[PDB]
């Protein structure tokens, strides 16, 4: 079938879709802030580097999904140039504060792993307080900087008349915007992350599975969400015309919804676990 | 998984002792075996511990006399005190720290040994 109804049907299919994900980015995220925030036992120094990752994945589908939904199901932009250069700006800043967020849990946990003795000592809350400073001073400096700027605008003609046009949003960046943001966002957390967990398989080597089933899934939702994304932009950087906006939307949104998922991996202490429930009006 | 502590009882001041601690059970490779002390109605205080790749932390009052070493063959942990003064008399109880799940430490405790070093004269 094929009328001017049934695209309104496939657009109220996917506008539900999104709206799963919207709410189980706020959900999963409104649930981990609250429970460090209201439980004592929960104040942990990786919690402190989980707290950083759920106001990062709270505000992805708060300001960023939601007119990510609009803009797609609009098939249009209803916000402006500004606006437009402002969601961007956001969305670029959740994106590097997730992603560094989740390797510095990584080196953090790996150094605990490793090395208790010398973590116990070291890294103190005003130690990891300044962690946390740095990892949004250099997301906001790959993101607000570059964009709000025009830094990171194209030149082709295409692009110059999108940027003028108020009703236009799409994302249009210099092959070095692409390449530079790629590597701060997500190919040096990705490295890091990658020799990080590697020394902890190898120094590691019945018990021994089930908990590297664990790191196995850390690792892996991460990159099965990021890396298709990321590879794409380094491919579209080269060959121009070689990723449909089709594709590469669609790899976006693959990435948004990592940020629902990192409740469900990072939050699985029995003490989140007794939180959650407690919450939740479970407990007691 | 239950820990098997032994080595605990009365002592002469200035004698020594040996606390043996097994680890009944399945426990990740990477963890952390340790003694802590509860003084006479007061505070536990980490006694010594030794990581699973070689690293020790010995609680500074102790440091110098008492020894903490293990085995990694059954995952067992011995706390050689020697030279005893009567500050170390508490009740001693081991603890394993587990490691993996990588993001959190599942803590395992004792019931605890009695240790009482007596002065008499
Ligand atoms: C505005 C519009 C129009 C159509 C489709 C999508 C969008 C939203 C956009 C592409 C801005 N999402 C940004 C994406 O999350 C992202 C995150 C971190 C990054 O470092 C980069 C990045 O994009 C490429 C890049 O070079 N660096």
């Amino acid at each position: 079938d094929v009328t001017q109804q049934r695209d309104e049907v496939w657009v109220v299919g996917m506008g539900i879709v999104m709206s799963l994900i919207v709410l189980a980015i706020v959900f999963g995220n409104v649930l981990v802030i609250t429970a460090i925030a209201k439980f004592e036992r929960l104040q942990t120094v990786t919690n402190y580097f989980i707290t950083s990752l759920a106001c990062a994945d709270l505000v992805m589908g708060l300001a960023v999904v939601p007119f990510g939904a609009a803009h797609i199901l609009m098939k249009m932009w209803t916000f402006g140039n500004f606006w437009c250069e402002f969601w961007t700006s956001i969305d670029v800043l959740c994106v590097t504060a997730s992603i560094e967020t989740l390797c510095v849990i990584a080196v953090d946990r790996y150094f605990a792993i490793t090395s208790p003795f010398k973590y116990q000592s070291l890294l103190t809350k005003n130690k990891a307080r300044v962690i946390i400073l740095m990892v949004w001073i250099v997301s906001g400096l790959t993101s607000f900087l570059p964009i709000q700027m025009h830094w990171y605008r194209a030149t082709h003609q295409e692009a110059i008349n999108c940027y003028a046009e108020e009703t236009c949003c799409d994302f249009f960046t210099n092959q070095a915007y692409a390449i530079a943001s790629s590597i701060v966002s997500f190919y040096v957390p990705l490295v890091i992350m990658v020799f990080v967990y590697s020394r902890v398989f190898q120094e590691a080597k019945l018990k021994e599975h089930k908990a590297l089933k664990t790191l196995g899934i850390i690792m892996g939702t991460f990159t099965l969400c990021w890396l298709p994304f990321f590879i794409v932009n380094i491919v579209h950087v080269i060959q121009d015309n070689l990723i449909r906006k089709e594709v590469y939307i669609l790899l976006n949104w693959i990435g948004y919804v990592n940020s629902g998922f990192n409740p469900l991996i990072y939050c699985r202490s029995p003490d989140f676990r007794i939180a959650f429930q407690e919450l939740l009006c479970l407990r007691r | 998984v239950q820990l098997q502590e032994s080595g605990g009882g009365l002592v002469q001041a200035g004698g020594s002792l040996r606390l043996s601690c097994a680890a009944s059970g399945s426990i990740f490779s990477i963890n952390t075996m340790g003694w802590y002390r509860q003084a006479p109605g007061k505070q536990r205080e980490l006694v010594a511990a030794i990581h699973s790749g070689g690293s020790t932390n010995y609680a500074n009052s102790v440091k110098g006399r008492f020894t903490i070493s293990r085995d990694n063959a059954a995952n067992t942990v011995y706390l050689q005190m020697n030279s005893l003064k009567p500050e170390d008399t508490a009740v001693y109880y081991c603890n394993v720290k587990d490691y993996g799940a990588v993001l959190y430490e599942y803590d395992y405790w004792g019931q605890g040994t009695q240790v009482t070093v007596s002065s008499h004269h």
